[PDB]
This record gives structure tokens, C-alpha cells and sequence, in this order.
């Protein structure tokens, strides 16, 4: 079972440096040539360096020469990438790689999960959540809440703590030019109910620890 | 185990092994070159020397033999029982300036349509007058032409040192108060005539280890039962085959893993006993007497 | 490096077969073998043609590979497309004259399956609390469509805004159906000076508009 | 490394290659030997095929059959294929068959029933398998004729010419190719090779490229070639175009030694 | 480099055992068959016992059979030998020796220093001192030859004078023997005028100051 | 196991040569190889033949093993003879039916630095004193010789006795000549049982006898 397991990522400012590490197991990486390749949040696959077996030639795409350098420690079975002034243009899912045969020939016959770095000036900060208000067959009434400005993205939304699926539609975050994040997320619920049920918010941000529950309820 | 793997150390040692048999340090240049096809003198060249019939490459050149109009059957006359190929020593020179150049040099007739049973010899001319039996060839009948080869080098080597110099393809003559038998009395033996006339094909020059065990069957084994013999050089293989370019003898087969192996052995006659009736048999490969890289 | 361009987009449906097509910029195309890679949303590659046209096992031979070179491109061509084959498949090659590996651009195939479906929009002004805040955003949620591409543009009355508007990406639903969020911000002062505003989800050819006002 | 030890342990192999060579599992009891020396017929057989003269794993069986009662123009040899068949009890067991025999100038010999050797001036051996593997199937003999020459002048035509023997059969007693992805034995498998795609070259203009091969698997000792093709390639030097020629470039077969 | 030191040898009381080591340096001691070698004073080599590389196979010599024990241990490359019921025939300097391909073929090439285990139960003990009455050594000459023995002592060295120092010429004292039982006996001679036997007396002094002993013995003829 | 008889001295002058026998009881002598051994007092032994005639490294060609199958023997010869060839020799061979090492008995070469000195034997019976303690030691005195190397035999009237017989080593006396003895033990009966006992002292080809009489 060949495995290659990435670890190292995160969110970093433009300058500083991250060290991305690939644990191999499951073949004798000593072997083989390694490589590294990225892919930008939305965007195509892109080469970034390669190194001998023994870590001798290394080579690099020119986006990243002088600034990373890629290295292997043999006893430790584990491909390093130094990333060095970090830019925007960094930011990307970071893979290791092993080559079929050689990568000019078979391409790359095995990838790892993957490490996501995100280079951002953004400073950690919650979301101040604001509801949606009940209105607009009738039998139906859009709740929601609207969650804005916060940095790390990862950010976790369910209702009434947890007695309610039918209906949740929660919504993938927007990113701002601020380099700030928000979302959304809505439940369609009977207006039957709108005279009567309390329906309960709840929104959780791990690199806030700031929880703030909001009810939902119109306006005069 | 990888074959992947394998086929990249396979791929990487073919990149070392056509340099080092060049002996080049690096590839040549182009652009000197222009571009589009070959010449086809070259890819006449080329065919024949892919055509069906030392660690170091060999520059492969062609010469034809004299067209058979020019003095040929001013004399001797082509047949169908006796056929006639003379070359330029010159030409000859021109492809293999040196007779220490040349590696091998191949005789090739293009047999025609063929029903029966021929035996054929060739010879040598000599002097200016008598022949010397160079080999023969027994051929099956065909009805496809099919090249016939055969190994001149001696002799082309000497004329690399005459002027005009020639072979002859002749039918054999069953010999046994003598009597003989006779092939020529029917109805051109071979292709003369025409770019595929017979021609020589020439290669030039341009301009780990086995180790010593004697094995006594008695004082090593303790075996009495082996009546003879006595003992025998069994050697063995050993030493390093690693990966200028030597490449000549570490690795001359480009294996992905050249392991020390034996490159020529020999069989093992035993005398024995088998209940009491003496048995002699002869077993392979026992003895090594060389080793390679492989 | 040279270049491999792929088409961006393809759509077809189950049963067709489709053809993504990676043409190589300069130098020609019979100097590097090619691979193709597909990639499915939110996990790694996976090969699905290596060395111009070999299939590695476990792949169906619906996918082949060809090597084009009138045109200097290659080809790769999925026949009887399951649905599972929705995928961004990016060809890769190598140069040779800068030791780099060189992938395309990428085609995202999209594999239909399902009739088409028009968006749900919900539209929310911007809150009590949000302009007590000195900010005033407008929330335009589109919900259970298909395909996965729609298009928005806000209105500020009549005229179209540009500014302060960013929208999200089509991400997959509960029902294998789509979902995006579109998102304009102003001042108060801009909230309540215009008459109304309104975003307009354009699908498949259709619009749907929702309007709020103060 | 110590050779010492390696020594050790081709000794104690020869051991079991030669008892499983005689599929033997341990040597033949020898408490029934006759004593003292052994028969001269034996060793004379013994000599005759340590011996050489102009000329699979398992262990072959030696027997020899002398000739039955002319000129120094042509020698007749006869054996009866009964004597023959007590030697090699069934045809198909014949692995091998060679025809023995014991000058001033050279001279040039034939056989008929095949093949001719030359002479140089001071034993011999003729392979004749093929025709004993027959004559196993009643009196059969050999054709030792001196050679000629013949050809045609104007209509002339012309010619020219310039312990007893036996015969020594061994016998038996009474390659992979893989194309899986399955590496169970040694075998040669497939690998092409492109000049351009896989090395970066454009000098080599007409071999594209070529089917290199390789071996590899396991044995019960290193799978390695073992025939082995030349690969003619052109290119050019300057304005010339060159032919090379490269041997063992290309692996026809895989064996274990 | 090639290298095996030895270690335990000692002194032991004659039914009892020890375990000599022979640690190995310089080599892949785990790849190698091992042997012991003993050598009593000043008798020959005899093998004693071997082992295979992994433990497995053990021969021994009949001398030691159902007695001695060989292992080895190969993560501390190290060779032992668990002697049992130990004798004065098994006293001995014993070496461990590395074989040269196989011991039957060319031998041992490698043999460490050695180690003395001497069995005896030899305590500090002082000698008895018997005469040796003089008898003719050479008619011709005119000599006899006299002496004592001193017999049965442990440890050496013991000193002989002949009337207390007054006597030195045609003195011999000689080396003495090391017995089976650990203990030494040696003898001290006088060639003396055959003459004179009658007129000269002759005492041997004897001192083994390990024991504190000191003997004067008269040497007479007898009838 | 079988038995290698060495002879238990050789000498020779320096620069000449010497050659020591080893030969073997039973069995033939080429069913196994025979290894020569070095051993100098104080030293472990080292080889200067193995595999019947093959040298290590380092032993000079002065050093040759070969076999004598005529009788059944390998022999070690030295030419050239240095004070520093002096030591004792050992053959070694093989059995295959005890699974075991066989050396011979040993040879001590002497490199001649004096003339040859034959040895003068004093025997002593036991005396009065010894025989009132119920013991009995019977002491065979040697002396004087050149080389350093005897043996000694013991007889009861003439038959060979070899229980309760312990003898030295030789060693240099201040004369620069050798010295050795040899002590039998006897019960009282024995001595007085017997019409005599001799002590037989053999060197370079010669013997002297010394016996006595109750
Ligand atoms: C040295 O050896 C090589 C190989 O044996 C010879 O090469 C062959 O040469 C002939 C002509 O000389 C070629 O024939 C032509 O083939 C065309 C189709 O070619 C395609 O298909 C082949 C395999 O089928 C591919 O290898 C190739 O790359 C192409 O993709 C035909 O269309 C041609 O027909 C036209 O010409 C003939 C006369 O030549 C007319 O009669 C027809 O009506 C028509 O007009 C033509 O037949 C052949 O393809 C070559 N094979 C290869 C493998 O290269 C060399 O000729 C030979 N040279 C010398 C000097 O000995
Ligand atoms: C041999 O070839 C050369 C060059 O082609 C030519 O000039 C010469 O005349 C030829 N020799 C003969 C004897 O014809
Ligand atoms: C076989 O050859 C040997 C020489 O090694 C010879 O002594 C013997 O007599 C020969 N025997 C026969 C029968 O030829």
C-alpha cells in the first residue's frame, strides 16, 4: 500500500515560511524520485520541483526558484518543501507526488491527500452572525442567518442544535477583497409554525472560540 | 519489486550504453543537418544491414560489385551453375582505409526463384589463376527471394592490403574408378544485374571476474563414489558490477541491476557407480571460465 | 515551458462520448508522451491514460488516448459517459528545453445526467442590526438548480452595479442539484438613497429577478 | 566481502548440484562395488568424451559404439542400428550423437551419410544427431569422400581432388516471456524505447526508437539476457551521414545463471 | 582488524566449571562457523568443539563430549564454552580459532591469544624431602652421583643448598615437575669423589618459605 | 579419530634445510588436505601451509608443503633456515567419520647454534624414607644435551610402562646445555614385585638406558 501523507500547511503572512513535509510509507522512498506539485483554490495543476533520489539534482519551476528549496531526508522515509517570502500567489494545495517510471514518461502514479497554504494579511477575527428575517405557495417561510467577516475560514452552522435537517441548506462561504469571509444558511420551514416554534441558530468558529447564538424572528 | 522502477534504471543505462559504444562523452550537435529525408544510398545502406539472412560501434559501409558488363564476361561468363563477383580493392580501401579497421565483412547474393535442392560452395579467386573453397550453403527450395550472407572477412582483409579481386558461387560435385555427380546441364544462378547485385558488406573501426576453486571430491565432500575424476576446477563468480564512461565492463548489457555471472562454462564428465554396473554421465555447466556483467 | 491548451468546458450527456482535446504549442507533439489526469472536486488526481495511450488497470476502457499530428494535439476520448465522469481532466506532457513538467489548463467535463432545473432565489435586505452597525449588506440566495453555472448581476434601480458585489462558486447540494450565494454591500447611505435594489440569477438562458428595498 | 566465505559456499552447492543433476537424493550405495580398478571399456569411454577434437540441465548418460570392418580416397563406416539401440534404448532420449575418428598438405573432406571439414597438417568429431536420432528407429553406415571442385570453361568442364572409428551418443535415461504484470519466474518482458520521448535526442534520425526489452523475476542466481540482438542506427557527423552498428542492444530471451 | 580476545581462564577446583568467552572485532562474526582449541603444557594442539553460524549445529570432540557445551552469541559477537567437571587432563591453554573456508579444507586462519584454565585443588603445602643414597655414576671417573628429592610442594619456588652453601661444585638442581595434582616436586644431584663417600658427609637444606619449612636431610649410603 | 605421527625433533643448521614428516595411521592420506601450523613458545599458532601446499601471504617460499602417497605422508619443508624458523610445527588434517580436527603430536625444530651434546641420565630409586610412607618415585635425572629435545620411556624389567609417568620440558641449565626429568610412580608392591625398572632416554638417534634393581 503506498502511502504519502502531507502535513505542514496553513495560513501564513506574505514574507514568512512554511515547511511542508510528505510521509511516505507502504515502498522503499529512498528509491525513488519525489516531486512536488500545487494547485491553486480553483485553478489547474502546476508543477513546482523535483529531486533525485539521493537529493542531489533538485530542480524547480521558475514561479518558485530562490525561493523554495525542496530536500529529503532518506532515513526518515519523509520529501520536505522550504518555502521561503511567501506570496498570494503561494497560496494552494500542495502535493506530493511519485513518479511513474519518470515523470516525462508515465507521469506521476501516486499523489498525496494534500496540504492547503493559504497566504493571507487577514488576523484572526469572528463573525458577527445577523438573522434572516421570516417572509416571502405561502405554506413556506424562508429563516436564516447570515454570518460575516471572519478570517480562518472553517466555520460550522446547524439549527435548533440539532433536531432539524429537513429544510437546512447551508450556504459555501463568499471571500471579500477585505480578505475577510461570510456565508449563509437557510431552512425552509412550515409558516404554520412561524406563530408558534422557536427556531435556534447555532454557528461555530474552532480559530475564533467565539460562539454567539442568534434566534430568528420578523420585524415591526 | 517495481518493474516501474526497473524500467527507469533500464532507460537511464540505454542512455550511457549508446554513448559509451560511440564513444562519446555527451550527443553530437545537428542543425548542420537539414532537414527531411535520408539519402537513399544511406537507407539502402541502412535496410541491408537490417535485412534477415566487441563492446564498441561499428561504422557499417557497402560496396557493390563491379557491374557485370565491364570485364567480367570478358573472360569467364556468368551461368546458372557458376556465378561470378568481383570487387574494387580501392573501393574496398575507400569504406575500410585499413585493414586493422575492419571488424567483419559479409558476402550477399539475393537468391532468385528456387524449386529444388541446390548445394552451393563459394570460392576465393587467387594469384591471377586458381580458387580456394571459402564454405557452402545447402538451400531448401523457395518461391520467395531470400538474401544469402556469408562471412568474407579474412579474406576481405587481405585485399584491404590486388586490385581486382573476386569470388565465385559454384554448384557442388558429389565425388566417389571415380565417378561424380552433375548440376549444370539445365536453365542466371543468383541476383546479378541491377542495384541488388551482390555486394560486400563491411563493418570497421573509424579512425568481476572468474575466480580460481578446485574442488576435490573426497578431501572437500567426503564423496568416494565418484571414481573419476579425482577433482575439478568448479570456479566461481564475484566482484562488483557498479551502476569516463567504462560502461564496457560494468555494464554492457545496460541492465536496470548487472549482476557478476558466468559468461562461458563447460560440462563435467563423472565416472560412478550405479548398483555395480559403471555409468558415465556428463553434466552441464559446472566449470565457469569467464564471468560478465549482465 | 511551451504550452497545452485544453477547452475549459464540455458538457454532454450519459451514453454520448466526448472528446477533450490538448494541443501543445510549440514543438511537436510526437517529442514527449502526454498523460491525462482526471480529477474529481475535493480529492487528488488519478491517472487515467499514461504514455500517449496506456490505461492503467482498474481504469475502464471507455478512456483512450490518441496522439494527433496534423493538428499537434492530443486526445483524450471517454466513450458511453457514466455520470461519475463529471471530472477536471488535465493533460500533462514535458519539455525537455527547461526540465519542467507542463500540464494543461484543464477541461471540466460536465457528465448532464438530470433534466434541468431553474434556481430558487431568496433575496434578504440588509438587517436591523446590520445597518445599526454602519453596514448594510444584501444576501441573494440560489438554491436547487441544474446545471451548476448561473450568472448574477445586481441593480441599483435601473442601473447595473459593478461594485461591492462578489459571488460565489456553484458548489453540489443535498440533491446532486447546485447552489450559490451572491453578495452586495453599500452604505447605509447608498441602502436607503436608491429606490431599490435587486439581483437577477440568469440560468440556462432564463432569469429570475428578487427585489428588496427600504 | 570475504571470498573465503563465498568459497564455503560454492562447495557445499556443489553438493546438491551435482546429486540433482543425477536426480539423485543422496549418492549411490556403494557397498556392491567390484573391486580394484575399473574396466578399461569404461575408461576408454571416460577418455574418449573428456577428450575434444575438431568438432539442458539434467544429466546425460555416455555411451560409445566402435565400427564394424576401403583407401585414403574415401572411408566407409557401418554400424548396426541393433548395437545402437542397446546403447540408446529409445530414440527420442538421444541428446546428442558425435562420429569420431583419428597429414602433410591439407586436404579437404566430405560426409554424405551432411557436413565437410578442412584438415590442417600435424582425433576428430562429426555432430551427427540428426541421423542417428533416425537410424534408432536396420544397417546404416557413413560417407567419408574427398571433395571436388567443378566448372566450365569454354565447353570444358572440369574436376579436381587432393582404436577404430566410432561413435559417441549421450542421452536421458528411461524460457518465460511475461507480458502480466505477474512476477512468479525469470522472463524477458517489454520495453520500448523512444529516442525523443524518453532520452531528449533529435540526432538519431532513423531508428525512432526501439524495442530494448529486459529481464527480470526470481530464481532458485540473477535473471539475465540470454540472446541478445544488435540495433543498426543513422545519424549524421557534421554534413555525413553515418550507419553504426551497436550489439546487444536488444534482449531476445531471459535465463537464470 | 581480524581480531578475538579471550576471557574467564583461571583457577578452578577440579570438579567444578567455568565459561571462557572469545569476543570477536573486525569481522562479520555472525556469518562464521567458530571452533575452541586446547593445548595442555607442552603437548600437542587438540580440537575441542565447533559450532555453525546460527547456533544449530555442534560437534565435539570425545575427549569432552558429554561435558563440555559451546554456544555463541551473535548480537554481542562473542564465542562461549560452558566447561563441566573439569580435570587436570582438561588443564590447558585454550584458543578460539576462526576456519580458513572450512576447517577440513584450509584449516583456521585466525586464532585468538588464549586463555590457561588450570584444575587442580593445589593448596600451600610444604614438601617431603627424601634422600637419594649415592650409587656409581661413572667407575671410570671415579664419581657417584647423590642427591634429594623434594617432593609434593605448592606454589614454587623452593631453594636447595649442600652443607649449608659450603658445597657448591658438581651441585645440579633441576627444574622442577608440575604434576596431574597442581603440586611441583623437583630433585637436587651432587657429583661428588666416590672416594670420599665414606668420609665426607653430605645434607641437602631445603626452604619453602610459602610454608615456612626448612628441612636438613643427611645423604648416606646403605648396606 | 585416525592418528598423524610426527617426529618429535628435527634440527638443522642455519641456512640449511629440514624437512618434517606427518604421517597417517589409516585411510589414505588424500582423502583429506593436510595444514601446517607454526607455533613459537608463548605465541598462538599460525599457519605456513594450508591445503596441502598453498602458502599465506606473508610466509616466505622457504616454507613449501607437499604428500608422499607411497607412504601414506605430508611433509613440511624449510629451507634456508633461521634462527627464527625455530618452533614447533603442527600438521592438521580431517577424518569425516568422527566429524573432527586431527592434529599431529608436534615437532620441535632446533636451529643448530652449538654443537650436538648427548645426554647423561642419573636414575635414582626410591628411598627408604619414601617407601616407610607407603609411596614409591623412581627418578630418571637428564642433563648435558644439545638440541632440547628427548623422550623418554620407562620399562618394568622390559615392558613399557606408562601409567604414573610425568616428565618436563626441557630447559636450558647455565652450562647453555638442556636439562629435563622424569618421575614414575609406583606402589611400593610394584618396586618390590619387579626384578627391574629402566628409564630409556632417547636423543638425536641415540639411546641411554639407566636401570635399578630393590
Ligand atoms: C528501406 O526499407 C523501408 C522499410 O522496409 C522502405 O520503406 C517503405 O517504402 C515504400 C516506398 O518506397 C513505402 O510505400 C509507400 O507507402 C505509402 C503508405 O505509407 C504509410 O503506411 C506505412 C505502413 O503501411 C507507414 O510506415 C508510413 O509511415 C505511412 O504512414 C503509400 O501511400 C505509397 O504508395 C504510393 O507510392 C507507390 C510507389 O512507391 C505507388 O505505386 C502508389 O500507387 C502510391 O502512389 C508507398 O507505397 C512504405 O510505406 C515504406 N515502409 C516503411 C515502413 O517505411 C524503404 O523504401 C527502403 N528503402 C531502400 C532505399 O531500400
Ligand atoms: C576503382 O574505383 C575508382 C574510383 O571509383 C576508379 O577511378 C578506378 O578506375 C577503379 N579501378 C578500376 C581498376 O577500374
Ligand atoms: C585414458 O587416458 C589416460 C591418461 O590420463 C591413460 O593413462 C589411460 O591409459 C587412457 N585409457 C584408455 C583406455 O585410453
Amino acid at each position: 500500500q503506498v502511502q504519502l501523507v502531507e502535513s505542514g500547511g496553513g495560513v501564513v503572512q506574505p514574507g514568512r515560511s512554511l515547511r511542508l513535509s510528505c510521509a511516505a510509507s507502504g515502498f522503499t522512498f529512498r528509491s525513488y524520485v519525489m516531486h512536488w506539485v500545487r494547485q491553486a483554490p480553483g485553478k489547474g495543476l502546476e508543477w513546482v520541483a523535483v529531486i533525485s533520489h539521493e537529493g542531489s539534482l533538485k530542480y524547480y519551476a521558475d514561479s518558485v526558484k530562490g525561493r523554495f528549496t525542496i530536500s529529503r531526508d532518506n532515513s526518515k522515509n519523509t520529501l520536505y518543501l522550504q518555502m521561503n517570502s511567501l506570496r498570494a500567489e503561494d497560496t494552494a494545495v500542495y502535493y506530493c507526488a511519485r513518479p511513474r517510471i519518470a515523470a516525462r514518461r508515465g507521469g506521476f502514479g501516486y499523489w498525496g491527500q494534500g496540504t492547503l497554504v493559504t497566504v493571507s494579511s487577514a488576523s484572526t477575527k469572528g463573525p458577527s452572525v445577523f438573522p434572516l428575517a421570516p417572509s416571502s405557495s405561502g405554506g413556506t417561510a424562508a429563516l436564516g442567518c447570515l454570518v460575516k467577516d471572519y478570517f480562518p475560514e472553517p466555520v460550522t452552522v446547524s439549527w435548533n442544535s440539532g433536531a432539524l435537517t429537513s429544510g437546512v441548506h447551508t450556504f459555501p462561504a463568499v471571500l471579500q477583497s477585505s480578505g475577510l469571509y461570510s456565508l449563509s444558511s437557510v431552512v425552509t420551514v412550515p409558516s404554520s409554525s412561524l406563530g408558534t416554534q422557536t427556531y435556534i441558530c447555532n454557528v461555530n468558529h474552532k480559530p475564533s472560540n467565539t460562539k454567539v447564538d442568534k434566534k430568528v424572528e420578523p420585524k415591526s | 519489486i517495481d518493474m516501474e522502477l526497473v524500467k527507469r534504471k533500464r532507460i537511464e543505462a540505454i542512455r550511457g550504453q549508446i554513448l559509451s559504444k560511440l564513444r562519446l562523452a555527451s550527443p553530437p550537435s545537428q542543425g548542420e543537418v537539414p532537414p527531411g529525408p535520408l539519402p537513399e544510398a544511406v537507407l539502402a545502406l541502412y535496410n541491408s544491414t537490417r535485412d534477415r539472412v566487441d563492446y564498441y560501434a561499428k561504422e557499417v559501409t557497402r560496396v557493390l560489385m563491379v557491374e557485370t558488363h565491364n570485364e567480367i564476361y570478358d573472360k569467364f561468363k556468368q551461368s546458372t551453375h557458376s556465378i561470378y563477383m568481383f570487387f574494387n580493392t580501392s573501393e574496398l580501401r575507400e569504406a575500410v582505409p585499413e585493414p586493422v579497421l575492419l571488424s567483419r565483412a559479409e558476402l550477399r547474393l539475393l537468391r532468385l526463384k528456387l524449386k529444388v535442392e541446390q548445394h552451393v560452395e563459394l570460392y576465393q579467386k587467387y594469384s591471377n589463376n586458381s580458387w580456394r573453397y571459402l564454405s557452402n550453403r545447402l538451400l531448401a527450395p523457395s518461391d520467395s527471394p531470400e538474401w544469402l550472407s556469408f562471412d568474407v572477412t579474412g579474406v576481405v582483409r587481405q585485399w584491404l592490403s590486388g586490385e581486382i579481386e573476386g569470388f565465385r558461387l559454384s554448384a557442388h560435385c558429389s565425388c566417389d574408378t571415380l565417378q561424380v555427380d552433375i548440376n549444370g546441364f539445365t536453365t542466371d544462378l543468383a541476383t546479378i544485374h541491377g542495384m541488388n547485385r551482390p555486394f560486400l558488406l563491411l563493418m570497421a573501426t573509424p579512425l568481476c571476474c572468474v575466480r580460481q576453486l578446485y574442488i576435490d571430491f573426497r578431501k572437500d565432500l567426503g564423496w568416494k563414489w565418484i571414481h573419476e575424476p579425482k577433482g575439478y576446477h568448479a570456479n566461481f563468480c564475484l566482484g562488483p558490477c557498479p551502476y569516463l564512461a567504462l560502461y564496457n565492463q560494468h555494464n554492457p548489457g545496460a541492465s536496470a541491476a548487472p549482476c557478476c555471472v558466468p559468461q562461458a562454462l563447460e560440462p563435467l564428465p563423472i565416472v560412478y557407480y550405479v548398483g555395480r554396473k559403471p555409468k558415465v554421465e556428463q553434466l552441464s555447466n559446472m566449470i565457469v571460465r569467464s564471468c560478465k556483467c549482465s | 515551458n511551451f504550452m497545452l491548451t485544453q477547452p475549459h468546458s464540455v458538457s454532454e450527456s450519459p451514453g454520448k462520448t466526448v472528446t477533450i482535446s490538448c494541443t501543445r504549442s510549440s514543438g511537436n507533439i510526437d517529442n514527449n508522451y502526454v498523460q491525462w489526469y482526471q480529477q474529481r472536486p475535493g480529492s487528488s488526481p488519478t491517472t487515467v491514460i499514461y504514455e500517449d495511450n496506456q490505461r492503467p488497470s482498474g481504469v475502464p476502457d471507455r478512456f483512450s488516448g490518441s496522439i494527433d499530428s496534423s493538428s499537434n494535439s492530443a486526445s483524450l476520448t471517454i466513450s458511453g459517459l457514466k455520470t461519475e465522469d463529471e471530472a477536471d481532466y488535465y493533460c500533462q506532457s514535458y519539455d525537455y528545453d527547461t526540465q519542467g513538467v507542463v500540464f494543461g489548463g484543464g477541461t471540466k467535463l460536465t457528465v448532464l445526467g438530470q433534466p434541468k432545473a431553474a434556481p430558487s432565489v431568496t433575496l434578504f435586505p440588509p438587517s436591523s442590526e446590520e445597518l445599526q452597525a454602519n453596514k448594510a449588506t444584501l444576501v441573494c440566495l440560489i438554491s436547487d438548480f441544474y446545471p451548476g453555472a448561473v450568472t448574477v448581476a445586481w441593480k441599483a434601480d435601473s442601473s447595473p452595479v459593478k461594485a461591492g458585489v462578489e459571488t460565489t462558486t456553484p458548489s453540489k447540494q443535498s440533491n446532486n442539484k447546485y447552489a450559490a450565494s451572491s453578495y452586495l454591500s453599500l452604505t447605509p447611505e447608498q441602502w436607503k438613497s436608491h429606490r431599490s435594489y435587486s439581483c437577477q440569477v440568469t440560468h440556462e438562458g432564463s432569469t429570475v429577478e428578487k427585489t428588496v428595498a427600504p
